Formats: C-alpha cells, sequence, structure tokens
C-alpha cells in the first residue's frame, strides 16, 4: 500500500546541501457530494411526542421482514396480527422489542442484570416472551419477525426469529492510480497529556509535507482528503473552553493550508444534543475560515469520495449499544448494527433524537462500500458479505490522545492501515 | 355542518393512519398519503371548501395541556 | 392592558442595552462574539438533553410506545414540567437564530 | 557560502545556548526545509569528524513499515544518539531518516522540542506551506 511505496526510490538527505530539492503537488479531488441532507435540520419545531416515531418506524419496516420471512420459513406463510391469534398454532409475527429492565435509571459500567424480560409490541398491544431467544444480546427498538404460538398462561413461545438484513449496493467504478484517505478522531485538545502535543505536531508535519525523504514527501502527496471526526476538545469538566478554540483554530488553519479537510461535532462540542447534530458555527474560527478546503459537517455523515461512498458517525451509538447489552467487541457492534437495518435502534429511549414525525432517516435506504464509526478504543477492521453481492469494509477508528494512531484507506484495493507516532519520552536506559 | 364535524373527528381516531395528536389534521392526511396506506377522498374534500377555521383544520385535543 | 402593546423591543446580548436592528451584539461589545455564542449554547445543550428524559418518561409510566399520552395527573411532577421545558426551548432556540445559520440547507 | 551557515549556526549553539531544530533554522535562514535538514548533518559531520569531543548532542528520525501481529503498520519515531541502530533492527521495511535537532547540554524528555517549534509557528503565521515540498492549488484564500 503505502509503506510499501514509501522506500520505492533513492535516500538523499544524509548528505552535504545540493542545489535543488524536489517539489511535489497534491492530487485532485475532482468528484465529491455530499448526500447527508436528511440529518441537515433547517425547520426545527419541537412540541411534538415520541410516538410519531415508533409508528413510522414499523409502518416502513413491515415488508422487509414479511418478504423475508417467507424465503426464511417456506411461503406456506402464516403471518398474523398480534389480536387474531387463537391458543397453540403456529404462527409468525412481526413487532418491535421493548425491554423491561431494572437498575435504568428514572428522572426520580454495564447497566444488564441477570433478570430482565422481553416484550414484543405492537401499534395495539403487548406480550410477554419466552423460548429460545437471548436475553441479553438485544436491546429495546429492534424491530423483528419471529415464529411460534400463544400458550396458556398468555405468554409466547418462540421457535427461531428473524432480522431484517442489508440493503441493495450497486458496484462502485475501479480506479487508475491510488488515492488515500487519513481518518482521526479526538484529539482531546484541552487536557491529555504532551506526548499528545507531539504527536499531534508530527502528524500535521507529516500530511503536510514538511517531514521525511522524497518517499515520505510522494506518499504523503497522494493522501487526497483528511476526515476528523467528533470530540476535538475532550473536557475535564464543564462546571477552559474559550482557549482551546483558539488552538483548534490554529491547526484547522495549518491543516487548511494543503489539504481539504471535513470537520464533525462530537461528544463534547460546542453544538446541540440530540443526534442529528447540525455543523459548527463558523464565528469561532477567524482564521481557518479565510481558505475554501475547509468545510464543517455534523454527526451522521455521508459522501461520495471518488466514486466510493462513505457513512459514519462519531461512536454514540456504538457506545449506548455496549451500555444496555452484553457484546464487548465494538467491531462486531458495528455490524449488529448493520445487520438489523438501523444506524441506532436505541433512539428514543435512551439516547436523545429530534421528534420527528413525516419519517424516520436512521433506517438505511441502500448499503454503503464503507462504514466507520468514531471514538472506539482500540483498532479493528474487517470486511464482510451480505447475501447478496454485497461487501462492506468496516472501520474502528481508535482514539488519538491514548493511541497516537491514525487509519489510511486505500481507494482502489479497499484495505485500511493505521499509523502510528510516538516520540521518545523521558527515556534512560542504564537505570 | 354538523354532519362534516362527525367525519373529521372519525377520521381523527382510526388507528391505521397514525398516532396523531400534535400535528395539524392535513399533514396527517398527507403522512398517510405517501406512505399510501389508504386516505379517503372525503376527508380531502372538506378541507378545501374552508379557509384556516380552527374547528376544522385541527386535532381534536389541539386545545388540553397534554 | 398597555401588556400586549410590545414593540418586541430587542436587546444586547453582551450590555444589554436596547437599540434598532436585529443583530445580536453591540457595537461596543462586537470583539467578544464567539466567547458569547460559545456562552449559551452550553444552555441550549442542557434544556435539550431534559426535554428527552422527560417526555419518554410518560411512555414507560402509559405502558404503549405506540400511541398518545393522555395523563393531566395533578399529583405528578411530570405533568407540569414536561410544560415548561417546551417554553424554555422554544425561547432558547430562538435566541440563537439571532446569529445566522451555520450553513446552507437547500443545496 | 558554506562559512555563512556553518558560522550562523556555530553562534546559534554554542553561544547564544539554544536549542536548534530543522523548522526553527528553515524560518530564520528562509531554506527549504530538506536543504535544512542537509545543513544540519553538514555542521554535525565537520564538527564531529574535526574533534570527536565537543559538547554536542543529536537526535533523528526514523520511519518506516513493520509487523507486531501480521497486520502491517507505519512506525514513525524521534529517537535519541544511543538508541539508534536497535530501532532500525527492529523495523522490517526502512524509509525515511534524517537529522532532526541538536543540542548543548543534554534535555530530560521531549519537552521543548514542541515549546520551540509552536513559538515560531506563533509569530510567523501568514506562511506554514512557503517552504513545504507540496503545493495545492485551491487553497487559496477567497472567503
Ligand atoms: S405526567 Fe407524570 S403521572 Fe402522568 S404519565 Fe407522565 S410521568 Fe406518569
Ligand atoms: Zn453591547
Amino acid at each position: 500500500m503505502f509503506s510499501e511505496q514509501a522506500a520505492q526510490r533513492a535516500h538523499t538527505l544524509l548528505s552535504p546541501p545540493s542545489a535543488n530539492n524536489a517539489t511535489f503537488a497534491r492530487v485532485p479531488v475532482a468528484t465529491y457530494t455530499n448526500s447527508s441532507q436528511p440529518f441537515r435540520l433547517g425547520e426545527r419545531s419541537f412540541s411534538r411526542q415520541y410516538a410519531h416515531i415508533y409508528a413510522t418506524r414499523l409502518i416502513q419496516m413491515r415488508p422487509f421482514l414479511e418478504n423475508r420471512a417467507q424465503q426464511h420459513w417456506g411461503s406456506g406463510v402464516g403471518v398474523k396480527k398480534l389480536c387474531e391469534l387463537q391458543p397453540e398454532e403456529k404462527c409468525c409475527v412481526v413487532g418491535t422489542l421493548f425491554k423491561a429492565m431494572p437498575l435504568q435509571p428514572s428522572i426520580l459500567s454495564k447497566y444488564i442484570h441477570p433478570d430482565d424480560e422481553l416484550v414484543l409490541e405492537d401499534e395495539l398491544q403487548r406480550i410477554k416472551l419466552k423460548g429460545t431467544i437471548d436475553v441479553s444480546k438485544l436491546v429495546t427498538g429492534t424491530v423483528l419477525a419471529v415464529f411460534g404460538s400463544v400458550r396458556d398462561d398468555g405468554k409466547f413461545l418462540v421457535e427461531d426469529y428473524c432480522f431484517a438484513d442489508l440493503a441493495p449496493q450497486k458496484p462502485a467504478p475501479p480506479l487508475d492510480t491510488d488515492r488515500f484517505v487519513l481518518l482521526v478522531s479526538g484529539l482531546g485538545l484541552g487536557g491529555g497529556g504532551g506526548e499528545s502535543l507531539l504527536g499531534t505536531q508530527l502528524l500535521v508535519d507529516v500530511v503536510t509535507g514538511q517531514l521525511g525523504d522524497e518517499g515520505e514527501q510522494c506518499s504523503a502527496a497522494h493522501v487526497s482528503r483528511v476526515i476528523l471526526a467528533g470530540n476535538l476538545l475532550s473536557h475535564s469538566t464543564q462546571s477552559a473552553s474559550v482557549e482551546a478554540v483558539k488552538m483548534l483554530d490554529e491547526i484547522l488553519l495549518q491543516l487548511s493550508a494543503s489539504v481539504p479537510v471535513d470537520v464533525m461535532p462530537g461528544e463534547f462540542d460546542p453544538t446541540n444534543y440530540t443526534l442529528p447534530q447540525q455543523p459548527l458555527h463558523p464565528c469561532m474560527f477567524p482564521l481557518a475560515t479565510a481558505y475554501s478546503t475547509l468545510q464543517l459537517v455534523t454527526n451522521p455523515y455521508q459522501a461520495t469520495i471518488d466514486g466510493v461512498r462513505f457513512l459514519g458517525t462519531s461512536g454514540q451509538n456504538v457506545s449506548d449499544i455496549f451500555r444496555y447489552s452484553s457484546m464487548e467487541d465494538h467491531l462486531e457492534i458495528l455490524e449488529w448494527t448493520l445487520r438489523v437495518r438501523h444506524i441506532s435502534p436505541t433512539a428514543p429511549d435512551t439516547l436523545g433524537c429530534y421528534p420527528f414525525y413525516k419519517t424516520d432517516p436512521f433506517i438505511f435506504p441502500e448499503c454503503p462500500h464503507v462504514y466507520f464509526c468514531g471514538n472506539t478504543p482500540s483498532f479493528g477492521s474487517k470486511i464482510i458479505r451480505g447475501p447478496e453481492d454485497q461487501t462492506v469494509l468496516l472501520v474502528t477508528v481508535p482514539d488519538f490522545s491514548a493511541t497516537q494512531t491514525a487509519c489510511l484507506v486505500n481507494l482502489r484495493s479497499l484495505a485500511c492501515q493505521p499509523i502510528s507516532f510516538s516520540g521518545f519520552g523521558a527515556e534512560d536506559d542504564d537505570l | 355542518e354538523e354532519a362534516e364535524l362527525e367525519l373529521l373527528r372519525q377520521f381523527d381516531l382510526a388507528w391505521q393512519y397514525g398516532p396523531c395528536t400534535g400535528i395539524t389534521r392535513l399533514q396527517r392526511w398527507c403522512r398517510a398519503k405517501q406512505m399510501g396506506l389508504e386516505p379517503p377522498p372525503e376527508v380531502w374534500q372538506v378541507l378545501k371548501t374552508h379557509p384556516g377555521d380552527p374547528r376544522f383544520q385541527c386535532s381534536l385535543w389541539h386545545l388540553y395541556p397534554l | 392592558g398597555l401588556l400586549a402593546f410590545a414593540k418586541r423591543r430587542n436587546c444586547c446580548i453582551g450590555c444589554r442595552t436596547v437599540l434598532s436592528h436585529q443583530g445580536a451584539v453591540c457595537e461596543f461589545c462586537q470583539p467578544r462574539e464567539s466567547e458569547l455564542y460559545q456562552k449559551e449554547v452550553s444552555h441550549l445543550n442542557a434544556l435539550e438533553e431534559r426535554f428527552s428524559r422527560l417526555w419518554t418518561q410518560c411512555q414507560r409510566c402509559q405502558g404503549s410506545l405506540h400511541e398518545d399520552v393522555i395523563c393531566t395527573s395533578r399529583d405528578c411532577p411530570i405533568f407540569y414540567m414536561r410544560k415548561k421545558v417546551r417554553k424554555d426551548l422554544e425561547d432558547q432556540e430562538q435566541l440563537l437564530r439571532r446569529f445566522g445559520p451555520p450553513g446552507p440547507e437547500a443545496w | 557560502a558554506d562559512q555563512l551557515y556553518l558560522e550562523n549556526i556555530d553562534e546559534f549553539v554554542t553561544d547564544q545556548n539554544k536549542i536548534v531544530t530543522y523548522k526553527w533554522l528553515s524560518y530564520t535562514l528562509g531554506v527549504h526545509v530538506n536543504q535544512a535538514k542537509q545543513m544540519l548533518y553538514d555542521y554535525v559531520e565537520r564538527k564531529r569528524k574535526e574533534n570527536s569531543g565537543a559538547q554536542l548532542h543529536v537526535t533523528y528520525l526514523v520511519s518506516g513499515s513493520l509487523i507486531q501481529n501480521g497486520h502491517s503498520c507505519h512506525k514513525v519515531a524521534v529517537v535519541r544518539e544511543d538508541k539508534l541502530e536497535a530501532v532500525k533492527s527492529k523495523l522490517a521495511v526502512t524509509a525515511s531518516i534524517h537529522v532532526y535537532s541538536i543540542q548543548k547540554a543534554m534535555l530530560k524528555d521531549s519537552g521543548p522540542l514542541f515549546n520551540t517549534d509552536y513559538d515560531i509557528l506563533k509569530s510567523n503565521l501568514q506562511n506554514c506551506s512557503k517552504f513545504s515540498a507540496i503545493q495545492c492549488a485551491a487553497a487559496v484564500p477567497r472567503a
């Protein structure tokens, strides 16, 4: 990929001065299209209630689950509404989960408890559930189909159940010369060390073209874009924040000089709290708004970068699922989120969102080629396949303040390589 | 009138068009038409032969501090 | 009687001086505007977090997640504490539209 | 020619008792970055061949590929003067070697090497792509 090509030449720099030194040029970004328009909210009227969201979620997700239960259990179909069930008869039900957990805090670290019930709910009534089903892997808000019978105590006995699955995916055109994309998250400007300072300096010095030989300068010239994904100012306590936006403005100036940059709000960043987070206001960045290479986005970000389509968050859905479930692997939680056809199924019950009423926008309408996450504690990447011809690369971006690691994504081979930065510390090997 | 005020009160409580006590009446009529559940072409034909009257173009409980 | 004939007199967010035009900042207190935007968006952020914890608690006290809430229980603190945050949010959202929009929306 | 920057470095280092990175010695003398690294290597080679016992400390940079557990990572490190060859033998592929800094009296960690670059950036803010090896085209002040 990158470090293979970075040694492909001769080395000139352990030498006395010369007449000329080589220069290069940044590769063109001749196609780009932002398609994150359902997350940019222009009107923003509150004063509705959260019942309009669940109803449109069920009404939109129902035909997918009917069409999958047909070909997953046989076209001798027995799909039936929750009220028209007769005692001890084999049928399929399509509904919404609700997990009834105590230890979840009310108004007046994991939170799973050894006893907690699942309830299948439709628009008119509910029913309890027991049998062969996982009690702690599933969360409230997933829509699914299920197979079984109504027993004598009013409960329901489950044999097997199925999720919605992956959406269709059109193929991408192949590329001629490999272009790279760099992904960073969580610089933590405001607190978090001094080795993080030299790490941030060495990272911007490599990507801008100040560091290393003609190998590194030829290979960093091919990096086409830069994406910064959330949690730019890590905060120690709210009640500091004014002096940090000055330094963030300086860093975005030093990056806006050479590359195009995309900046996203995170868990602590001066924006709203609900989930389609709106872009940062330009009045906090005097210096960096001189150039038209800096762009400010928000939370759920879609794009079409050179044919390859991207979609990502700053890691607020994945940690929310991590709170109220039993899965630990963040790459697995990201793939599970992909499997139920919903970016954030736990919303709104433990993760706040805007009260939409026309259409729920967190249902996947297509399949992305790349799908990344936000502030995960360690690097990971994987390739997964669909039932049809659908392949997806899954990346979890590490957190720069502890690991000092970023990710390079190739746009022609579609692979991801880590990059790590480490200056020497107070290290003396004679003690 | 007095027969048109029960048709709208019947459209407002049918559960197969949505859970609607936060929005207008014509917005819920167009929401169901987009998804095309089965809006009937009579709850439209009284919301056109009237102006902006608050006892036609409003949900049943548009008072009521809920 | 006279209370209805308000002229919607706007005021500077920094030093409280009534003046003609709709801009939020005063001409003497214009340099410190990034700090005055920074201040009060951490208030909108904390009102947003209080709207959502309350209006979904009624859904769990009611039983259902798919139908409307009707409970005007005068002995519940939940009622009329869920009514005032709508207006706090209504007011604090409109104070930040004094500042322009952070981008376009018709693209 | 040579005596110009040789005497400039000999008064910056040993008289004013300062810490000279390559970016400071390229913002002082108005030089390209790679030529500044070559200048520093010239000075250290001359004064280390002359005497062998100077009050001179160096710090280098080593970059290149590695495999920890299967995966190919790319490790970049700013290294002292004792531990260079072991770090060079741990790596798989080598991709960049030059010089980073010189000193008079030995430091304890990588503290002031950020203070120097930060302060010389602080006053020199309208140019950072001026001596950069990569010159993009669409980034010119417009808005
Ligand atoms: S207002 Fe209070 S009592 Fe009424 S449903 Fe809400 S939480 Fe329950
Ligand atoms: Zn003022």
